[PDB]
């Protein structure tokens, strides 16, 4: 497993990946990892895209998914379904996901990481994701829709 | 004494150096920081768009 759930106590309230090397979850997720190998480990606090990240142990450094910027128009896939990304947006339908899914990664056709889950903003008949993404030129970026509510 | 007395009276022209260096510098190196923290706002909102 890849993703690892964060509880408080004993409930969900989000989610932990593995991206590029390195273990990212969000800020305002609390509780601890279920895998003490990740639990254990200090994370430094990226306020500035609201992620905590830390170093993955050699005992886990197998357990990485790879990642690209490389993410043209179309549909994505991630842990409720796929994903539609347009006009620089991420959006999936009403009713799909919502409080504890923060951290969830979404993959391209290929398996790689080309997000992370935040939050979202329901749109009517769709709801907007606020995503860590990165940018054309790979530089890590967070896009936050107006009101947008950490999951 | 035939004189009066000023404040600044006993500042000599190296107790003015030292003073000037003192002050500037600290002011240069808050302004510094300052800016660089501003520089750097500025580059994170150019990666954003």
């Amino acid at each position: 497993d890849k993703t690892f759930p964060i509880m408080l106590n004993g409930q969900v309230n989000g989610y932990a990946c593995v991206v590029g090397g390195r273990v990212f979850k969000p800020l305002h997720v609390e509780g601890r990892i279920d895998n003490e190998q990740l639990a254990a480990i200090k994370l430094k606090k990226a306020s500035i895209y609201d992620l905590e990240y830390g170093d993955v142990p050699q005992c886990m450094k197998s357990d990485t998914l790879q990642y690209t910027s490389d993410k043209p128009p179309g549909f994505y896939n991630w842990h409720h379904g796929a994903v539609q990304y347009e006009n620089n947006r991420f959006t999936v339908p009403r009713g799909v996901g919502g409080k504890g899914d923060s951290g969830r990664p979404i993959l391209d056709n290929k398996g790689r990481v080309v997000a992370i889950v935040l939050g979202g903003v329901n749109e009517g008949s769709r709801t907007a994701l606020s995503v860590v993404t990165w940018n054309q030129k790979g530089v890590t970026v967070k896009d936050t829709p107006e009101g947008s509510e950490p999951w | 004494a035939q004189h009066t007395e000023s404040f600044t009276s006993a500042i000599s022209a190296t107790a003015w150096s030292w003073i000037k260096v003192l002050v500037g510098g600290t002011s240069a190196f808050i302004v510094l920081g300052l800016i660089a923290t501003a520089v750097v706002a500025l580059v994170l909102f150019f990666h954003r768009h």
